[PDB]
DNA sequence: ACTATTGCGAAAAAAACATTTATTTATAGTAGCCGAAAATAGTG
DNA sequence: CACTATTTTCGGCTACTATAAATAAATGTTTTTTTCGCAATAGT
Protein backbone atom coordinates (compact mmCIF):
# COMPACT_ATOMS: atom_id res chain seq x y z
CA UNK A 1 0.00 0.00 0.00
CA UNK A 2 3.01 2.39 0.83
CA UNK A 3 4.72 1.54 -2.06
CA UNK A 4 2.15 2.06 -4.60
CA UNK A 5 1.14 5.73 -2.99
CA UNK A 6 4.80 6.49 -3.23
CA UNK A 7 4.22 6.42 -6.96
CA UNK A 8 1.06 8.83 -6.31
CA UNK A 9 3.39 11.53 -4.75
CA UNK A 10 5.46 12.57 -7.52
CA UNK A 11 2.40 12.09 -9.01
CA UNK A 12 1.05 15.22 -8.34
CA UNK A 13 4.55 16.44 -8.12
CA UNK A 14 4.62 16.35 -11.68
CA UNK A 15 1.41 18.25 -12.31
CA UNK A 16 2.27 21.20 -10.39
CA UNK A 17 5.57 21.71 -12.83
CA UNK A 18 3.22 21.72 -16.05
CA UNK A 19 0.72 23.96 -14.53
CA UNK A 20 3.52 26.57 -13.54
CA UNK A 21 4.41 26.09 -17.26
CA UNK A 22 1.05 27.67 -18.02
CA UNK A 23 -10.69 28.12 18.17
CA UNK A 24 -10.87 29.47 15.23
CA UNK A 25 -7.74 27.90 14.40
CA UNK A 26 -8.92 24.67 14.64
CA UNK A 27 -11.37 25.47 12.20
CA UNK A 28 -9.04 25.29 9.48
CA UNK A 29 -7.45 22.58 10.92
CA UNK A 30 -10.66 20.47 10.83
CA UNK A 31 -10.89 21.34 7.53
CA UNK A 32 -7.24 20.13 6.40
CA UNK A 33 -7.08 17.10 5.11
CA UNK A 34 -7.15 14.02 7.69
CA UNK A 35 -4.75 10.72 7.20
CA UNK A 36 -3.73 7.32 8.98
CA UNK A 37 -0.23 7.44 9.08
CA UNK A 38 1.52 3.69 8.11
CA UNK A 39 5.42 3.85 9.18
CA UNK A 40 6.61 2.58 5.69
CA UNK A 41 5.22 6.24 4.25
CA UNK A 42 7.52 8.67 5.95
CA UNK A 43 10.63 6.29 5.55
CA UNK A 44 13.96 8.24 4.81
CA UNK A 45 17.24 7.64 2.99
CA UNK A 46 20.65 9.20 2.59
CA UNK A 47 18.56 11.28 0.27
CA UNK A 48 16.49 13.30 2.61
CA UNK A 49 16.64 17.08 4.07
CA UNK A 50 19.47 17.64 1.60
CA UNK A 51 20.76 20.63 -1.12
CA UNK A 52 19.12 20.74 -5.04
CA UNK A 53 16.12 18.93 -6.84
CA UNK A 54 15.31 17.72 -10.34
CA UNK A 55 15.69 20.36 -12.72
CA UNK A 56 13.38 20.59 -15.57
CA UNK A 57 15.08 19.11 -18.49
CA UNK A 58 15.57 22.26 -21.69
CA UNK A 59 13.56 22.22 -24.66
CA UNK A 60 14.33 23.41 -27.86
CA UNK A 61 12.38 25.78 -28.11
CA UNK A 62 14.13 27.11 -25.14
CA UNK A 63 17.32 26.97 -26.97
CA UNK A 64 16.86 30.06 -29.60
CA UNK A 65 16.07 32.37 -26.68
CA UNK A 66 19.44 30.99 -25.16
CA UNK A 67 21.67 31.03 -27.97
CA UNK A 68 20.59 34.17 -29.32
CA UNK A 69 21.31 36.08 -25.71
CA UNK A 70 24.32 33.84 -25.31
CA UNK A 71 25.18 35.69 -28.45
CA UNK A 72 24.26 39.22 -27.81
CA UNK A 73 25.80 39.45 -24.67
CA UNK A 74 29.26 37.83 -23.73
CA UNK A 75 27.95 35.64 -21.16
CA UNK A 76 25.28 37.17 -18.35
CA UNK A 77 23.62 34.85 -15.99
CA UNK A 78 21.49 37.73 -14.59
CA UNK A 79 19.23 38.10 -16.94
CA UNK A 80 18.39 35.24 -18.52
CA UNK A 81 17.49 34.17 -15.52
CA UNK A 82 14.25 36.74 -15.46
CA UNK A 83 13.95 35.79 -19.39
CA UNK A 84 13.12 31.74 -18.18
CA UNK B 1 -16.32 -19.88 47.67
CA UNK B 2 -12.06 -19.73 47.67
CA UNK B 3 -12.47 -21.81 44.02
CA UNK B 4 -14.02 -19.61 41.87
CA UNK B 5 -13.34 -15.97 43.91
CA UNK B 6 -9.88 -16.69 45.67
CA UNK B 7 -7.48 -15.29 48.48
CA UNK B 8 -5.76 -13.04 46.69
CA UNK B 9 -9.01 -11.03 45.95
CA UNK B 10 -7.81 -7.74 46.96
CA UNK B 11 -4.73 -7.38 44.79
CA UNK B 12 -5.59 -8.67 41.53
CA UNK B 13 -9.00 -7.15 41.19
CA UNK B 14 -7.85 -3.55 42.49
CA UNK B 15 -4.88 -3.94 40.09
CA UNK B 16 -6.85 -5.40 37.36
CA UNK B 17 -9.66 -2.62 37.34
CA UNK B 18 -6.74 -0.13 36.95
CA UNK B 19 -5.32 -1.50 33.65
CA UNK B 20 -8.64 -1.51 31.98
CA UNK B 21 -11.13 1.29 33.41
CA UNK B 22 -8.82 4.03 34.95
CA UNK B 23 -5.95 4.25 32.32
CA UNK B 24 -8.55 5.82 29.77
CA UNK B 25 -10.13 8.18 33.15
CA UNK B 26 -6.48 9.63 32.98
CA UNK B 27 -5.83 10.95 29.25
CA UNK B 28 -8.99 11.92 29.47
CA UNK B 29 -8.06 14.42 32.36
CA UNK B 30 -5.12 15.28 30.42
CA UNK B 31 -5.69 15.16 26.21
CA UNK B 32 -5.08 18.00 24.00
CA UNK B 33 -1.44 19.17 24.98
CA UNK B 34 -1.37 22.86 23.59
CA UNK B 35 0.83 25.65 23.25
CA UNK B 36 0.55 29.80 23.04
CA UNK B 37 3.09 29.78 20.13
CA UNK B 38 2.14 28.67 16.67
CA UNK B 39 -1.85 28.48 18.09
CA UNK B 40 -3.05 26.25 15.11
CA UNK B 41 -0.96 23.23 16.79
CA UNK B 42 -2.59 20.44 18.79
CA UNK B 43 -2.21 17.04 19.83
CA UNK B 44 -4.78 14.87 21.51
CA UNK B 45 -4.54 11.40 23.68
CA UNK B 46 -7.83 9.48 22.01
CA UNK B 47 -6.86 6.19 23.85
CA UNK B 48 -4.71 3.80 25.71
CA UNK B 49 -3.73 0.25 25.47
CA UNK B 50 -1.35 -1.62 27.30
C1' DA C 1 -5.11 52.52 40.34
C1' DC C 2 -0.58 53.48 39.82
C1' DT C 3 4.29 54.09 40.77
C1' DA C 4 8.44 52.18 42.37
C1' DT C 5 11.60 48.61 43.54
C1' DT C 6 13.09 43.80 41.49
C1' DG C 7 14.58 40.08 39.14
C1' DC C 8 15.15 38.14 35.29
C1' DG C 9 14.76 38.15 30.30
C1' DA C 10 16.07 38.93 26.21
C1' DA C 11 19.24 40.72 23.22
C1' DA C 12 23.50 42.86 22.05
C1' DA C 13 28.01 42.07 21.39
C1' DA C 14 32.38 40.45 21.64
C1' DA C 15 35.52 37.50 20.37
C1' DA C 16 36.10 33.76 18.11
C1' DC C 17 35.36 30.95 14.59
C1' DA C 18 33.65 27.72 11.72
C1' DT C 19 30.16 28.42 7.64
C1' DT C 20 29.39 30.45 2.70
C1' DT C 21 30.56 32.76 -2.00
C1' DA C 22 33.20 30.93 -7.09
C1' DT C 23 37.44 27.04 -9.56
C1' DT C 24 39.27 21.98 -11.50
C1' DT C 25 40.32 17.37 -11.53
C1' DA C 26 37.72 12.88 -11.54
C1' DT C 27 35.95 8.32 -9.30
C1' DA C 28 33.12 5.62 -7.41
C1' DG C 29 28.64 5.85 -5.08
C1' DT C 30 23.60 7.33 -4.27
C1' DA C 31 19.57 8.88 -5.48
C1' DG C 32 16.13 10.82 -7.67
C1' DC C 33 13.30 11.23 -11.83
C1' DC C 34 12.54 9.57 -16.97
C1' DG C 35 11.79 7.37 -20.34
C1' DA C 36 12.92 2.94 -23.45
C1' DA C 37 11.68 -1.03 -24.38
C1' DA C 38 9.78 -5.52 -23.70
C1' DA C 39 7.19 -8.98 -22.30
C1' DT C 40 2.69 -10.26 -20.55
C1' DA C 41 -1.92 -10.44 -19.58
C1' DG C 42 -6.63 -8.78 -20.32
C1' DT C 43 -9.77 -9.33 -23.61
C1' DG C 44 -11.40 -9.31 -28.36
C1' DC D 1 -6.32 -17.72 -30.33
C1' DA D 2 -4.49 -13.36 -31.09
C1' DC D 3 -4.59 -8.12 -30.57
C1' DT D 4 -3.84 -4.27 -27.66
C1' DA D 5 -2.50 -2.17 -23.81
C1' DT D 6 0.17 -2.04 -19.77
C1' DT D 7 3.20 -3.03 -16.06
C1' DT D 8 7.14 -3.95 -15.50
C1' DT D 9 12.26 -4.28 -16.81
C1' DC D 10 16.50 -1.64 -17.69
C1' DG D 11 19.26 1.33 -18.20
C1' DG D 12 19.76 6.64 -18.94
C1' DC D 13 20.50 10.57 -17.11
C1' DT D 14 21.10 14.33 -14.11
C1' DA D 15 22.55 15.69 -10.15
C1' DC D 16 25.59 15.73 -6.09
C1' DT D 17 28.27 15.76 -1.71
C1' DA D 18 32.99 14.87 -1.19
C1' DT D 19 38.34 16.44 -1.42
C1' DA D 20 42.24 20.16 -0.64
C1' DA D 21 43.22 24.92 -1.10
C1' DA D 22 43.53 28.63 -1.81
C1' DT D 23 41.62 33.28 -1.67
C1' DA D 24 38.19 36.61 0.84
C1' DA D 25 33.84 39.78 2.49
C1' DA D 26 30.47 38.40 4.51
C1' DT D 27 28.05 35.08 7.16
C1' DG D 28 26.26 32.66 9.79
C1' DT D 29 25.60 31.40 14.63
C1' DT D 30 27.84 30.03 19.27
C1' DT D 31 29.38 30.83 24.47
C1' DT D 32 30.11 34.19 27.54
C1' DT D 33 28.80 38.20 29.33
C1' DT D 34 26.75 42.25 29.76
C1' DT D 35 23.30 45.31 28.95
C1' DC D 36 18.74 46.91 29.19
C1' DG D 37 13.73 46.52 29.35
C1' DC D 38 9.65 45.16 31.20
C1' DA D 39 6.67 43.11 33.90
C1' DA D 40 6.49 41.13 38.60
C1' DT D 41 5.13 42.06 42.56
C1' DA D 42 3.70 44.52 46.22
C1' DG D 43 3.30 48.82 48.49
C1' DT D 44 2.08 52.64 47.33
Amino acid sequence: MAKKAKLEKRRHLRELRMRARQKNASIENEYKEKVDENPFANLYNYGSYGRGSYTDPWTVEEMIKFYKALSMWGTDFNLISQLY
Amino acid sequence: FLKVKGLVKQHLDSFNYFVDTDLKKIIKANQLILSDVDPEFYLKYVDIRV
